[PDB]
């Protein structure tokens, strides 16, 4: 059960934190990436999920960094749209880290998570 | 005294071949800080640099200093 | 992809070493180990090193053992158990900059200095890749390209933004052997030793 | 094997052990050399008509060493824990994955835990001590099948016309190429050690980042490229599954009445033909997932199949025909 | 019925300094407030939600600030096109429910 | 990038029906979130109206409750307002928005449509 | 292992309550400095020296 402290994180930064020996995903996404995740229509998505289905506050992206494919984790910041990039087989995620392009059949995987004021509790 | 790589590359920056690439380097920067100055630079997605050019002068100094760098070197 | 992500491609110099009948320039392994000693070290980990190995490579039995000595090492507990230091002996590995991990981000605002043991190898490119990152740090920037807050540019890393300022700057190292210590042959030098 | 140790254990072998760099490096370029020397010998079956019968038997012995030989150098990569090999297993483990219901089960069975840890590598080091031996034993079993029916040869006839023994002949002429092969292991082992290899191994391997320059090992290129190519995750480690049982086809779709490529001017042509697209996808493999390579891949997949299963059946099949007209008049 | 009561009605400025305009709810509502932005040409336009933060595309010098009851939304500089009617929303129940609008003008 | 485009009456007798249509382009109805119709009156007072979900479900301000249905059509991707019997109460300028939930921050309407000013007045048009 | 007694000897509660009162090392805080913690199920019963 990790604790990560989200008063750390600046404005528009990933960070990865270890938990039950996977890698966990938190971004601290601008306002134009907020928008740009809700603003997606489910024709487009393989895996057809609302970016709000996916984060309970929008400021706060928390997923598994676990590409659903074969298992790699995602580069951040990279790929055709605007999220991350999985280079073991070339899958692309978007900034709500659904899977947009490429043989994963899934949108990253999110966690159980609570909030307590500045941190976030992750498990 | 002053350094030997330093030394060279400006040698090789003062050929024809050195002048005509940072020419088209130049002639990119000067396009660039144009560009920087003309509202909405913050919200274009669509901003052009000069690494291409930078790398073709890089590569041609790259190519003409490192046969020749150590035996300047002990 | 774009050459900026792939980064630029390091030029062949010509090591002394390169080449089938070719064994290392002491010499150079030597004063590498002084520019590692001087300048790396407060950053950079030697892990997989010994002092023992230094001996009849690049100095002698004596001047690795008043090297080791100079930092502690733990010991074993006293006759009563409580723990205690000791000067460092021939057996022990080169000593780091940083107890842990979290301590050598802290000091390099949240980035990972790799240990250098295997820097050689661990990269495309080898000894003409590591001593063009050490050389190739331009004064600016290309036009147009917007460097992260703490980053510098490097055309020969991939994507041009590296987490390590420039570091070799002339005469900084009084070489013991009178050799001119400019940036390059201080990069010559240290690539040797890292090859090594 | 401790996954704490395991990389530094083999370090210690490079740099303590008398020796040791020159077992290591033996190992390691042994095993590419390995895969180069069954590939020429699969491909030498290819073109002689070796997997016809009667030596039917013989030729799927041998796919089934293809494969044990494949997964036993597979755990042996791992062992390292590199990053390639870290990300090696975790890929690979993962392929299983793709089973209907019951294959999330499998990996975390075959993992020992949530991910690959000590469990794993420790398993994979065991594993990799064994399944050298149950190759040596299919080995005998390849050679007792080999031994009732012989040898093929060039012609693809009959050799029961003139036979000379093994000893002598052969076992001097197995000499001149024994050397041959240790002079160039040679070179590579103590000139260019590396050369064969992936820099990345020499970073221990982080469970929270996969490197950007993640590629297979070479000898698995060509296999990578042909799931790579699959945009979809079941049908992509079927296909590249497939890609090594279709071997099995061969005896069935070459239609032909006489055995071996040497007197078939079409044959020799797309047996050539599937060489170099083999090549070609192994040069893929080695690419980046981008706009003319995916296509090239994607076509060169189909190439690959296409040859067992279209181009043999036809092309033997014309052949035979043209054969016969050639010479009958009426 | 929660209702909100926007003060100053109405009040101006100069060409470039602050202003901090409120909203009061008669039940207490718990930081599920936005702030909307009509134009003199009739285009309205999200500025703020759950009292803080900012949406795509509205700069950097709005604030907004409060709990409980009393809300805020400050400005920096006014510089120019800041002219237009600022409303005020809940959300924490329905019937939402606005503010009575502040207009911005300039002297 | 999402539009709301509204069409419809710009001018409807008192005791008669008021209808609205509002078009979305580049995002399905059914896609998301909610679908929702405010008034601004010209005392400048904002009044919402009510909504239709994703799913197809209505939420109707309890003020206008028994009068108003909105409406839908998946195949052509538009909600509608239909005010009933009206007044010269309603005599407003109408705007169709959409709004997001998220679990913590709530509701937030982020797109707008364009606004159409209705009159209820006795006059006769040209329809 | 504390985890061991329960179901043995010990509830799940009983337990927890006997590990939290040792002090095992725990991992460094975000600037690297050695910190200590309350035991859990998953550590070895501690000894007196
Ligand atoms: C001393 C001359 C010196 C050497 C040699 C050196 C080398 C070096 C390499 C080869 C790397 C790896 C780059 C790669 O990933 O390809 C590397 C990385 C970092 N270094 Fe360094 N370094 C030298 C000196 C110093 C000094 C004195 C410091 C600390 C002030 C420093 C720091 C770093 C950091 C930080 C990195 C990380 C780069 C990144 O991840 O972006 N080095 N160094
Ligand atoms: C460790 C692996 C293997 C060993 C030690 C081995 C050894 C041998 C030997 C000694 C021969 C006789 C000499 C020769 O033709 O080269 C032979 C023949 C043959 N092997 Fe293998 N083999 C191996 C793998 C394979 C594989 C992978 C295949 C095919 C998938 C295969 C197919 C054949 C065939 C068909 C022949 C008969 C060739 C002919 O006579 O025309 N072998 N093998
Ligand atoms: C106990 C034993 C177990 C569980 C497993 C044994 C059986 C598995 C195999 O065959 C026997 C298997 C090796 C397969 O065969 C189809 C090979 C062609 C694998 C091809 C292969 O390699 C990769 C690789 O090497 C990597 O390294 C960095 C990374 C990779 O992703 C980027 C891959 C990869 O994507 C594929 C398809
Ligand atoms: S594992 Fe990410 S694409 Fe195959």
């Amino acid at each position: 059960k990790v604790e990560v402290n989200l008063a750390a994180i600046p404005l528009g930064k990933n960070v990865v934190v270890k938990w039950q020996g996977k890698p966990v995903f938190i971004r601290h996404r601008t306002p134009h990436e907020i928008q740009e995740a809700n603003s997606v229509d489910m024709s487009a998505l393989k895996d057809p999920q609302t970016d709000a289905d996916r984060v309970k506050d929008p400021q706060w992206l928390i997923m598994l960094g676990i590409c659903t494919h074969l298992g790699c984790v995602p580069i951040g910041e990279a790929g055709d749209f605007g999220g991350w990039f999985c280079p073991c087989h070339g899958s692309h995620y978007d900034i709500s880290g659904r899977i947009r392009k490429g043989p994963a059949p899934l949108n990253l995987e999110i966690p159980a998570y609570e909030f307590d004021g500045d941190k976030v509790i992750v498990g | 005294v002053t350094d030997q790589l330093e030394d060279l590359r400006e040698h090789f920056k003062n050929t024809e071949e050195g002048k005509a690439l940072v020419h088209h380097y130049e002639e990119c920067a000067e396009r660039v800080k144009i560009q920087q100055q003309q509202p909405g630079y913050a919200d274009l997605e669509h901003k052009e640099d000069c690494v291409e050019e930078f790398f073709h002068l890089q590569h041609y100094l790259d190519t003409a200093t490192a046969p020749r760098l150590f035996d300047k070197l002990k | 992809m774009t050459a900026a992500e792939h980064g630029l491609h390091a030029p062949a110099y010509a090591w002394s070493h390169n080449g089938p009948f070719e064994t290392f320039d002491h010499a150079s392994i030597r004063r590498g180990y002084q520019v590692y000693r001087e300048v790396c070290a407060a950053c950079h980990s030697l892990d997989r090193v010994a002092w023992r190995t230094l001996v009849g490579v690049s100095h002698t039995n004596e001047e690795v053992r008043n090297m080791a000595e100079e930092f502690e090492y733990d010991d074993e507990p006293d006759e009563q158990g409580n723990p205690k230091k000791r000067p460092g002996k021939l057996s022990d590995y080169i000593p780091g900059p940083y107890p842990n991990e979290q301590a050598a981000r802290a000091a390099n605002q949240g980035a990972l200095p790799p240990d250098l043991s295997l820097i050689v190898k661990a990269r495309h490119g080898g000894c003409d890749y590591i001593f063009s990152l050490l050389t190739g740090y331009p004064d600016e920037p290309p036009a147009g390209v917007a460097l992260p807050p703490g980053s510098n540019y490097n055309p020969y890393f991939p994507g041009g933004s590296i987490a390590m300022a420039r570091v070799l700057f002339d005469d900084m190292v009084e070489y013991e052997d009178g050799t001119p210590a400019t940036t390059s042959q201080m990069a010559k030098d240290v690539t040797t030793f890292l090859n090594w | 094997s401790n996954i704490e140790l395991a990389f530094s254990s083999v370090e210690h072998i490079m740099r303590d052990v008398h020796n040791g760099y020159i077992l290591r490096y033996l190992h390691a370029n042994g095993a590419s050399f390995f895969f180069m020397v069954m590939f020429m010998h699969m491909a030498k079956g290819l073109y002689y008509g070796s997997y016809r019968s009667p030596r039917v038997t013989l030729w799927n012995v041998g796919v089934i060493i293809f494969t044990l030989t494949i997964a036993t150098a597979f755990l042996g990569y791992c062992c390292v824990y590199g990053q390639m090999s870290h990300w090696g297993a975790t890929v690979i483990t993962n392929l299983f994955s793709a089973i209907p219901f019951v294959g999330n089960d499998i990996v975390s069975w075959l993992w020992g835990g949530f991910s690959v840890s000590n469990p794993t590598i420790q398993r994979f080091f065991a594993l990799h001590y064994l399944v050298p031996f149950i190759i040596a034993a299919m080995v005998i079993m390849h050679l007792m099948a080999l031994h009732i029916h012989g040898s093929s040869n060039p012609l693809g006839i009959t050799g029961n016309l003139d036979r000379i023994p093994m000893h002598s002949y052969f076992i001097f002429k197995d000499l001149v190429t024994v050397f041959l092969f240790m002079l160039i292991l040679a070179l590579f082992v103590f000139y260019s050690p590396n050369t064969l290899g992936h820099p990345d191994n020499y970073i221990p391997g982080n469970p929270l980042v996969t490197p950007a320059s993640i590629v297979p090992e070479w000898y698995l290129l060509p296999f990578y490229a042909i799931l790579r190519s699959i945009p979809d995750k079941l049908l992509g480690v079927i296909t590249m599954f497939a890609a090594i049982l279709v071997l099995l086809v061969l005896p069935f779709t070459d239609r032909s009445v006489v055995r071996g490529n040497t007197f078939k001017v079409l044959s020799k042509f797309f047996f050539f033909i599937f060489v170099f697209n083999f090549v070609l996808l192994g040069q893929i493999g080695a690419c980046h997932v981008e706009v003319p390579y995916v296509l090239m891949g994607q076509i060169a997949t189909f190439i690959y199949f296409a040859y067992f299963l279209i181009i043999v059946p036809v092309i033997s099949t014309i052949e035979n025909v043209l054969f016969y007209i050639g010479r009958v008049n009426k | 019925d929660i209702e909100l009561t926007q003060t100053p009605v109405s009040l101006a400025a100069s060409l470039g300094d602050r202003v901090t305009i409120s909203c009061r709810a008669s039940q207490d509502i718990n930081n599920f407030l936005n702030w909307y932005q009509q134009k003199p040409d009739g285009t309205i336009k999200l500025l703020i939600y759950y009292t803080s933060r900012l949406h795509a595309g509205v700069p950097s010098r709005f604030s907004g600030s409060g709990s409980g009851t009393d809300y805020s939304l400050t400005i920096s500089n006014l510089e120019p096109e800041d002219i237009a009617t600022y409303f005020c929303q809940h959300h924490i129940k329905f019937p939402w429910t606005f503010g009575a609008g502040t207009k911005l003008e300039i002297k | 990038e999402v539009k709301l485009q509204e069409s419809g009456a710009g001018l409807v007798q008192p005791s008669q029906s008021l209808s609205l249509t509002c078009s979305v382009t580049g995002y399905s109805i059914t896609s998301g979130y909610y679908w929702n119709w405010i008034r601004l009156f010209p005392g400048n007072k904002l009044e919402w109206v009510g909504y239709i979900s994703n799913v197809g479900d209505n939420n109707y301000n309890p003020s206008l409750k028994d009068r108003l249905s909105i409406t839908r059509d998946t195949s052509k991707n538009q909600f509608f307002l239909k005010l009933n019997s009206v007044t010269t109460e309603d005599t407003a300028t109408y705007y169709c928005a959409r709004s997001e939930y998220y679990s913590v921050t709530g509701y937030a309407m982020d797109y707008w449509g364009q606004g159409t000013t209705v009159t209820v007045s006795s006059a006769w048009r040209h329809p």
